């Protein structure tokens, strides 16, 4: 190595 | 912010101790981790992609407008990775991995990204470090607070084999994903032992950490954790200092292998220079 999320509202 | 660095609003400032800090202090002379406490690592930052909304890496807040992370998070040609300011955003003050934390977390846009000019992505990730300037200063709170950068003497006395540091992140729990920020305390390992565990050429700009096969205990950073902070609590002034940045490792938590970290103090002059000029 080497390098599910809720959408972010239009708040930035 | 920097005069109040390393003192957590919900712990040091209230004279409260977290569940595992005593472990670090007693040693002074994320795979297999545990859920972090609220406000336990107020400098933890989440590096996030704008296009497919995804966690990229961890990072840390060193001031109201500067975020520190690993350069491989931003530039890694072997995997066709090369991000610019507009491809990312930082989320500060988080605890939940996926949940957008209304009234708690703050999102910032990047103004400029600076990658160490001698960052060696071609061979061993030597000087794996990058600074990111936030477009606007972030307001501190109980959940948002900068960590301190070490000075010569703090690095000298704390960066010793056997002394334990702490790693935090929302990365993989095995070589699935955690619901909240994870934390693991790991001991710094002797350089010879680090060298003898890999074919990769390790330099003075790195240090390795982790338990040895015979020690019983386990733990390591994993995908998703890179770029994050390796911190230690100074027993002299009780502030938290970032000694390393999660860099690379061969797998996650493999016996006989160790996680490698960027040596923050050795690259401090580059940090100071960048912030003093830009």
């Amino acid at each position: 190595r080497x390098a599910d999320y809720e959408p972010i509202p239009e708040e930035a | 912010g920097g005069a109040d660095c390393g003192l957590r609003p919900l712990f040091e400032k209230k004279s409260l101790e977290d569940k595992t800090e005593r472990e670090l202090l007693e040693s002074y002379i994320i795979v297999e981790g545990s859920d972090a406490e609220i406000g336990m690592s107020p400098w933890q930052v989440m590096l996030f992609r704008k296009s497919p909304q995804e966690l990229l890496c961890g990072a840390s807040l060193i001031s109201d407008r500067w975020v520190l992370t690993a350069a491989h998070c931003l530039l890694y040609p072997p995997w066709d990775k090369n991000f610019t300011e507009n491809d990312l955003l930082v989320r500060i003050g988080k605890h939940s991995r996926t949940r957008y934390e209304r009234n708690i977390e703050k999102i910032s846009m990047l103004e400029k990204i600076y990658i160490h000019p001698r960052y060696n992505w071609r061979e061993n990730l030597d000087r794996d470090i990058a600074l990111m300037k936030l477009k606007k200063p972030v307001a501190f709170s109980d959940y948002i607070h900068p960590v301190c950068l070490p000075d010569r003497e703090t690095a000298a006395s704390l960066l010793q084999a056997g002394y334990k540091g702490r790693v935090t992140g929302w990365g993989n729990l095995k070589e699935g994903q955690p619901s909240v920020l994870q934390v693991v305390n790991l001991p710094i390992v002797e350089r010879p032992v680090c060298k003898d565990s890999t074919r990769i050429r390790i330099t003075d700009n790195m240090f390795c950490a982790g338990y040895k096969p015979d020690e019983g205990k386990r733990g390591d950073a994993c995908e998703g954790d890179s770029g994050g902070p390796f911190v230690m609590k100074s027993p002299f002034n009780n502030r938290w200092y970032q000694m390393g940045i999660v860099s690379w490792g061969e797998g996650c938590d493999r016996d006989g292998k160790y996680g490698f970290y960027t040596h923050v103090f050795r690259l401090k002059k580059w940090i100071q220079k960048v912030i003093d000029q830009f």
